[PDB]
């Protein structure tokens, strides 16, 4: 029973990370800033930790219900650090073809992709004891190196005459983790997905 | 006696190689002299209801000597750190000191969505104190602090603790001005006790920075 | 071509499968891997580090007067000073250590506790205290004759002002909802004795970690985090 | 003719262990704790035994009815022991990560998951003659480490106009089938599912 | 001559190894000469019209003796069992007993849906009696019972039966307060029988624990 | 990639087959085999009682 | 046949892949690699000329 | 305490070996124990 106490096989876990239902007829896509902050019970899991190293493996599930299900074709373009996030569904943005975008449908598996480790250092601060900005406006525990990227989801197909709702369900699953500097187990609830305030 | 450089500290009364490493050069300008020694900061009046302090590296050591000009000076740093407390009672004193050494302490207001300032953290020589020690000041718990590297200074048995901290990053070099990588944390868990007197028992930290790097002169 | 037939569990999404995908940026090296210390490869060398109790288990104990216990004139020859019910999973002494929060997200953990009592008083106090290891089954001793019986081991404070309590096998969640496993009790042997300078009031601070055959499995979600500010940021 | 009645051979059979529709517009889901005293049938093969040691290789088989056929996304979380079940078709457990969910479709392949031994002793007590519970209220005949845990299937998908019965079968089939101390027949018709109360 | 510790029996008329297996230890105190002795239980009058006696064990043991200590100080235990029932008829009485030990005999009640409690299964010394012996109290039957460990006592041929029972559990240590996992069944198939007398042939059942292990002392 | 087809019988759900399933929680040690005594591995063993 | 089954990922067309996919126009040789001068195997060869 | 169930059907006779007494060790010999028999059957 000690090989399930691996750091690996503790933190590899396709945990959802990211739901947004968008309509159809963020305008009509939605772009999720690639964080391990979003829920709480993934966070309180990779707060034990100060440095990890992580390929995630981004699985994105898309449902949909209308107001005859149609078959879509959906888009999961990653932007990653740098380069530009679309602001429209029909920018140019989404034709870039630098960015790693994936093209799946509805009624397909859903799609994968494993996002490499992308910290421009040689890990992850989880937390950072620093500040990013040069100046005093700076915000403080925003590693400039720790982004991800950004997974922005839209809808390939045009305008369709029925109005439906599309909800994407974004499962991520740290790969290949190395860890170091443990940490307490944060025992207040959190106040914001930006920092460590207690209450 | 602990020697570094010109400082010299002739300690009278045990090393904790922090997660056991002992501090190295990057396989720069390398101040080995100049900088590699004990910036022994004020000693901090312990009283019975002090809640704890916390000096951020290298923040403590910014404005201080050859390191601190070095800092504001140069632009990158690689450095680890040698932290001397010695909590100096008599036998007739009673505590405990959790001198922990928290890296990467990202701290956390109280009751507040707003992130701590600048003013909040980079505090320097004058260290800073814990608002609620219990939760280390980042929601975390103080009960399980001993994770990070540490010493206690009980003063039954020692007065003293003696931390070697080696290069705490993922960068290889990083900022002095903007990044801290550790905190010397000084919690009292046991707090002092004496009946006769409300007394004090001042900690006097004393933090060398060993195997100094930097790069970027201006 | 190769004649395939689709299994049943095909196009499934199981989310705890270790396939591997396609890379969403090939030919992109990352950071190369830079010695940083402190590697965790395994939890258990989280657990295995001692970590405060809160050994102070009553009311109105705020904050960092749960982590010790006072003895002074107050308490009488062989009156009482706590019990530790050895549940890390319910709410207790071992709730907030790091065996206590690490082994929440685990259901089933069997292996050798270790407590470990730091007495905080001043060098000239003397007196003795009595560990009481008590096992799962009975009653809790009330008595210090009672709690004569029982493991133990009785613990004055001159030289040696830490003991190591090696609490034996358990085998945790194998018994039942884990109700009661047990108990530690320190009741006053002889008296705390301090001179006219020193405080009357000692405090004892109490550690715990799991030994090396602490064993650990079938992970699960931590029941402690449960509901945030700017939360939607991501989405903006 | 030897090798047919072996208990790999015997036991090894992917049997209908669970059926309930559920309605879409328990609310809206089921779950199903995962027994062998489900149906009659498959329990007296298993109550011939005393002691069995089995992986249970749980294939999930969704139909759909109305009242087109919508192609919907289903979850199948298996919930072990200690781990908390939904009770809504919305709650947040359906999100926690540790369990492990799996995702199909009902224009799939019918999903399948081989639930590992998860017995804490070594065998699953089949009949255990004794009490769970450390008072005189704990019921008989229940190991508290009997428990393969709970299955828990819902539709991922948001609410759709259509008003639509989902019929979902559960098929077990253990596997790798060690088994101890072989008992009785029974011969008198079963009373509950709990007990082996006789008539 | 069955001596285990300070009881004997001087048997004066064939071991049955359960399953085949002679207890042996796990590979925690292990009471050698204090409780593995014969806590031999008290006779049971069999008439004519007997249905049959049941025995759970270490239910019948957790009253009597050092073993009886044992359990109601310790916490588990891990230890066979050696029945010697001995049914001491003349040459005029006729009879067949299955002497069955059935391993983790969950009873049923009879026509209803609630489960026995612990009265009507934690018996102890005095034992049970079979409300429906043909069914053997679950639902099973009889006639297919000798699937279990078992031997006959058949008054033509024999009057004793001694069934050597193994550690049997998916634990390697169980709780004797709660948990029972072997029933000595004693069910007469051939009613006793005699002209003359309405006859009485008690049946002696002697249960030693065989290499008792504990483990949890309050 | 390797070029395949779709057999007949394929995305079937046979019920006496026996393929090799994607297990639900993978580096999960159940509990090691201990030697529980009557271990029955053929049905004949238990016929072959009188 | 051989027992198969879809991955999550499938059907996808990512665009950062690299598979090797059926050509167009199998069976026709292309104009022959001539020595052109001047090959750039790397980019920073032209970022190395001032 | 110390004891031997004794059936009667081949072995009509039995040696019960008293242990170690020493006799007029312990006072006026007052009481160094019994010898009991119940019935069993």
């Amino acid at each position: 029973g000690v090989s399930e106490t691996l750091v690996e096989n503790f933190l590899s876990r396709a945990a959802l990370v990211s739901k947004r239902s968008f309509e159809y007829k963020d305008k009509n896509f939605f772009k999720w800033t690639i964080n391990t902050r979003s829920f709480v019970q993934l966070r309180r899991k990779l707060e034990l930790f100060t440095y990890l190293r992580f390929d995630a493996e981004i699985t994105i599930l898309t449902t949909v219900a209308v107001n005859g299900l149609p078959d879509l074709t959906l888009q999961a373009m990653f932007v990653p650090t740098g380069a530009l996030t679309p602001e429209k569904q029909d920018s140019f943005h989404w034709q870039s073809g630098s960015n790693a975008s994936v093209f799946f449908k509805i009624s397909d598996p859903p799609a994968r992709i494993t996002i490499p480790f992308m910290c421009i250092n040689s890990a992850y601060s989880v937390f950072y004891d620093g500040f990013a900005g040069f100046e005093k406006n700076g915000l403080y525990g925003i590693n400039p190196a720790d982004t991800i990227g950004n997974l922005c989801v839209r809808i390939v197909n045009e305008h369709q005459p029925v109005g439906f709702t599309v909800t994407v369900r974004v499962y991520m699953k740290p790969k290949h983790i190395k860890a170091w500097a443990p940490r307490p187990p944060r025992t207040l609830p959190y106040m914001s997905i930006a920092n460590a305030n207690y209450k | 006696q602990l020697k570094l450089g010109n400082s010299a500290i002739v300690t009278q009364e045990n090393y904790c190689c922090a997660y056991g490493e002992w501090p190295n050069y990057l396989p720069p300008t390398q101040p080995e002299t100049a900088t590699d020694r004990f910036y022994t900061l004020k000693s901090v009046k312990w009283e019975t209801g002090s809640t704890g302090w916390w000096w951020k590296l290298p923040d403590a050591l910014n404005n201080i000597g050859m390191f601190g000009q070095n800092v504001q000076h140069h632009y990158l740093y690689r450095s680890g750190f040698l932290i001397h407390v010695q909590c100096n009672a008599t036998k007739f004193h009673q505590g405990a000191l959790l001198v922990v050494a928290i890296p990467e302490h990202q701290r956390g207001a109280h009751n507040t969505n707003t992130s701590p300032g600048f003013d909040d953290i980079m505090k320097g020589e004058e260290g800073g104190t814990f608002n609620h020690p219990y939760v280390l000041d980042d929601g975390t718990s103080l009960a399980c602090a001993t994770i990070f590297p540490h010493q206690w200074i009980n003063l039954r048995t020692n007065n003293s603790a003696t931390i070697v901290l080696p290069w705490m990053n993922a960068a290889p070099m990083d900022f002095p001005l903007r990044h801290n990588q550790w905190t010397l944390a000084i919690i009292p868990v046991v707090p002092l006790g004496t009946r006769t007197t409300s007394s004090m028992v001042p900690i006097t930290v004393s933090i060398a920075p060993m195997c100094c790097e930097f790069n970027g002169l201006r | 071509g190769v004649p395939t037939y689709l299994l049943p569990g095909s196009g499934q999404f199981l989310t705890t499968d270790d396939h591997s995908s396609a890379p969403a940026l090939p030919c992109f090296n990352p950071t190369p891997e830079m010695h940083i210390p402190g590697q965790v490869r395994n939890m258990l060398e989280v657990v295995q580090v001692e970590s405060m109790m809160e050994i102070n288990n009553t009311e109105s104990a705020v904050g960092m007067e749960r982590l010790k216990v006072d003895i002074s004139a107050l308490t009488d020859v062989d009156q009482l000073l706590f019990n530790i019910p050895l549940d890390i999973q319910l709410d207790g002494p071992l709730r907030n250590t790091l065996v206590g929060n690490i082994s929440r997200y685990y259901t089933h953990w069997s292996g050798s506790l270790e407590m470990t009592f730091m007495f905080c008083g001043s060098f000239m106090a003397a007196g003795k205290l009595i560990l009481c290891y008590t096992p799962p089954g009975g009653s809790c001793p009330t008595t210090r004759e009672t709690a004569m019986l029982g493991t133990h081991i009785v613990w004055d404070f001159g030289l040696q002002s830490s003991v190591t309590l090696i609490i034996p096998w358990i085998s945790g969640s194998h018994y039942r909802t884990n109700a009661n496993v047990g108990y530690v009790t320190c009741f006053m042997q002889t008296n705390l004795i301090v001179p006219s300078e020193s405080s009357d009031t000692c405090s004892l601070i109490g550690f715990i970690a799991a030994k090396d055959d602490f064993s650990l499995r079938l992970m699960r979600d931590s029941p402690d985090i449960g509901q945030l500010h700017a939360a939607e940021a991501a989405y903006q």
